[PDB]
């Protein structure tokens, strides 16, 4: 499901070592949508509760550019540049000190990609319902969801077919998970109506690196899915 | 969870409103001209903290009427902890920011504030702050999940308390006096 | 359909009939409406602001410019407000700034008042008129320069 | 009764004729030349030009009414309401300059509003 | 904390009122016709800063009487917390117990604001050396403000009324030494529980 | 600061009095009938500017006496700040201590303001070459002002009373050369304490 999301209120997603990432990741999208499906008792909730399901792949929200295409990551850096057009990064983070609380927030108004993929007919009605909900009443990503930070309304919704990358020469669009990886990817898995919190920290490989690997792992999928690692045709 | 309440709250300013600009880089960029810039988007619309104001309104009102409501360190057993969130459990009332409908150039006006000596009747200090004009209509969409029965009553009670006291900053000078219009709804189905 | 937009409060009782001296206007439209003067003042102002809606280089030395503007800032002809106004004019072109110095230096035919601030001190009247003249030449030569030099030279005298 | 008569006189003072609701021609150059000549001999003064623009913005009919009010030679006194000209003039030149003011104002009555506004700022910049 | 005090202040202008425009864009848009604009709303209703006048009146009278009151009107004068003015109207730490609204007019600017000619006359020439225009509020204009007091003390109403007599004597707004701003005040006070808005 | 001088000024007209309308809208509404209206309230009571009259009086006499007293009558003339009339009526950095109220009449236009016919007579023909109609305040009309002096000195009563005697001599308002504005002043002074309003 290809789409364009526009932020009217900005978002704040933190990382470790006092960094905040440029773009909202697909793990945040997933967590928001699974909350939203919980609030509407949609039949897929239990599956968003599971961190393993790979049928629905919520990719990462990547900043679209003036080109209209998707900005692509750059190895050994903290920015993304439309190969089509000469950069997104380290100029949209904005330092915020609010009644004691000091954090960082990525400024609003920029347009990001809403590209999810659905490999079964079991959800087209369900996703439809979630995009319809995201359309009429918005979605929220990041911190301070109940304070209105992270407002994200749709700007475009197209149900357009998708096909895997018929290339073993693939560039990592986002942070893949490998057993001996160097970038520690940290995320979390709450459990509402159970009061359970956990911080999932797993090693893996960073984005913007070309991988010469004949596996091809379906469409992207590096191994976590549910966000995590993506790939693009080089 | 099968029922969800969306409280659509529009606002029109009756007094000039000031809420402080919160981001350090845009504050410092505006501090060459404006000593108190107003809170603005990158799309040039005024953002207003709304959750804390409604929360504070419930804590003074329910402390006065005698409910066991914590003073914000939450409690987790009070109904303000059920509405706007404890430290463990999340809040049923997810409150949006009170975004402006119009743009900065139409509703935000730079202005002069003074400090006047009390024996010479002359201006000792002079500074500039940006304020939002009156008649500027603002909207927010308060979401209450797992809606209890007395949620809309509590929200409108807080809303009338904000009309009584004000929202934003400089509330004792007269700023932030606003009027509120609410339209509710319920959300189910696909 | 006669609609009364007069306040029906504040009405006396005489001859067993309530009554209130009114003084306003009758307006034809379906409705024969009764409005007060405030309404006619609002309509008069709206139509008046609807009719007013249709409203369409002796270069001396740099050291001269600094010395002149130092003297005029000390004797209070070229003040902070006038420097800021001249900078806003020079920041909208040079022709605008031509018009602004023309407006300030325009001696009124009847009164003989130039819109500069009287020089502070004890100068004679011919000296005051020549001081207004060298204000004119100093500003008018500063319009002939470019934005960077005009900026650095006026910020010594108006820090804003 | 007295306050009613005073208030009723104040009422008709308002809504007179058609506010904000049959003319000679002369070139634009001629109009600037005649207003420029009568500015400097104190006939078309700044108050005259102001009340010209006030009666013009309420319509052409009000401007014709005000011009026929100023130019009206009163048969009892023989005095038009123009400002008398400054300088040495005989009587015939004085009435000819008054007729010049008549024709110039009645000819700019026919022009559009932005061709009047731009002709009376260079005499009245606070129009 | 279980009680709030509402003081509804209505004010009638006796000699004409001036309170200058603070908004830069509105003042500069008014500079084409007016040299001294009056402080208007965007809803075309005159606003007058009221908390500063009350605080200044109370500090002048309480300094004259001989309480331990400070002066928040000097250049870098930090207000303390140990006053009755700093308890009512605030300090750098604890906020003001009295929330004082703006004195917003009951009528629009078409009815009560009049553009005015002011003069400066030469002494020996006895002619008008300078002329300018300023907007003034007509006499008889009614302005409404409300002062809420959270945690009332007993002498709060008396202090607010004494400050209102001082403003009646001295004036509100600007041009106070030249006759402007002399007003009359009427107070309607009530005690309301803070749970007044709960159902 | 613990005391304030209050001068209650009661003025009575001995000649007809004219000062002029200053609001453009009331002047326009009155100039359909009256070529020179008096300055009036919206409550139909005549106002007469008072601070400029007292200040002009004091600068003329103190400049004739020889004291170092500045002239604020010249075009955009800045007050010095170090003279007597800068202390009493004001300077750039310090507001004047004598808050001078407007001369509000005791009566109303229908009792004191009378329309009037003025003439201009040709010197050879003895015929009325011109005439005009101006409103004017009658003789015996009583006006009330209050001068409130904060932090008073010793000489302030003598200065205000001397300036009032100068205004009695020379006139107040407009048309002073043709005989208008000749008045008498009665002074009731009283020293009050600044904490009088505090209960
Ligand atoms: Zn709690
Ligand atoms: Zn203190
Ligand atoms: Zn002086």
């Amino acid at each position: 499901i290809k789409g364009i999301l526009e932020s009217i209120t900005g978002f704040s997603i933190p990382l470790d070592n006092g960094e905040y990432a440029l773009y909202p990741a697909g793990r945040h999208l997933r967590g928001a949508i699974g909350y939203i499906a919980f609030n509407l008792d949609l039949p897929i909730s239990s599956k968003f509760l599971d961190f393993d399901f790979d049928d629905i792949i919520f990719r990462d929200l990547l900043p679209i550019s003036k080109c209209g295409k998707i900005f692509y990551p750059e190895k050994n850096s903290n920015s993304l540049k439309c190969p089509s057009c000469n950069i997104y990064g380290s100029s949209v983070l904005r330092n915020i000190m609010a009644r004691g609380l000091s954090y960082k927030e990525v400024i609003e108004g920029k347009k990001y990609r809403l590209s999810i993929i659905v490999k079964d007919e079991k959800y087209l009605n369900e996703m439809e319902a979630i995009i319809r909900y995201i359309l009429s009443y918005g979605i929220y990503l990041g911190n301070k969801v109940s304070k209105g930070y992270g407002k994200f309304k749709i700007k475009e919704y197209s149900i357009v077919d998708i096909l895997p990358v018929k290339d073993s020469e693939v560039l990592l669009l986002s942070d893949a998970i490998i057993d001996n990886g160097e970038k520690d990817i940290v995320f979390s898995k709450k459990e509402i109506s159970s009061s359970k919190f956990e911080i999932i920290r797993k090693r893996g490989k960073a984005k913007g690196d070309i991988i010469r690997d004949n596996n091809h792992n379906g469409f992207y999928i590096g191994y976590g899915g549910l966000g995590f690692g993506e790939i693009i045709s080089l | 969870a099968k029922t969800m309440k969306k409280i659509y709250v529009t606002m029109k300013t009756l007094s000039p409103l000031y809420t402080g600009e919160v981001r350090r880089e845009d504050k410092e960029a505006a501090q060459k001209r404006v000593n108190f810039p107003v809170r603005k988007t990158a799309t040039n619309k005024v953002l207003i903290p709304f959750k804390g104001a409604l929360r504070s309104a419930l804590e003074i009102m329910l402390k006065a009427k005698g409910e066991n409501v914590c003073d914000t360190r939450p409690c987790g057993r009070c109904v303000t902890c059920s509405l706007f969130g404890s430290m463990g459990r999340a809040g049923r009332a997810s409150v949006d920011f009170l975004i402006s409908n119009d743009t900065k150039e139409q509703i935000v006006r730079e202005s002069t504030h003074l400090r006047i000596e009390r024996q010479t009747k002359s201006a000792s200090d002079t500074f500039k702050g940006e304020e939002v004009i009156e008649g500027a209509t603002f909207t927010a969409t308060i979401t209450i999940s797992n809606p209890q029965e007395k949620d809309l009553s509590l929200i409108q009670s807080a809303l009338k308390f904000i009309e009584e006291n004000g929202i934003g900053g400089w509330l004792n000078k007269g700023y932030g006096r606003v009027s509120f219009e609410v339209k509710s709804e319920d959300v189910a189905t696909d | 359909k006669v609609v009364l937009n007069i306040n029906t409060d504040n009405m006396c009782n005489f001859a067993s009939y309530r009554l209130m001296p009114f003084s306003g206007f009758i307006v034809e439209k379906d409705r024969i409406e009764i409005n007060d003067k405030n309404w006619f003042d609002m309509i008069w102002n709206e139509e008046y602001n609807k009719m007013r809606s249709q409203i369409v280089l002796p270069d001396m030395s740099h050291d001269k410019i600094i010395e002149n503007i130092e003297y005029l800032f000390n004797i209070k002809i070229l003040s902070k407000n006038r420097i800021k106004e001249f900078w806003e004019e020079f920041c909208k072109g040079q022709k605008a700034a031509i018009k602004y110095i023309t407006q300030v230096h325009r001696k009124n035919p009847n009164t003989g008042r130039r819109n500069w601030n009287p020089p502070e001190g004890d100068f004679t009247d011919n000296e005051i008129e020549k001081l207004y003249e060298t204000a004119y030449n100093t500003l008018l030569s500063l319009i002939k320069y470019d934005k960077n030099k005009v900026y650095n030279i006026l910020i010594n005298f108006n820090p804003k | 009764d007295m306050i009613w008569n005073e208030e009723y006189n104040k009422m008709r003072s308002q809504i007179v004729a058609e506010d904000f609701s049959a003319l000679p021609d002369m070139s634009h150059d001629k109009i600037i030349e005649n207003i420029e000549y009568l500015f400097n001999i104190k006939i078309l003064s700044k108050n005259r030009i102001k009340e010209f623009w006030e009666e013009f913005c309420k319509g052409q009919k009000a401007a014709i009414k005000y011009i026929t009010q100023v130019h009206r030679k009163n048969p009892n006194t023989g005095r038009r309401n123009w400002n008398p000209p400054e300088g040495d003039f005989t009587d015939n030149e004085i009435e000819k300059l008054y007729e010049t003011a008549y024709n110039t104002l009645l000819s700019l009555i026919k022009y559009d509003k932005n061709k009047v506004y731009n002709i009376l700022i260079n005499f009245n910049p606070k129009l």
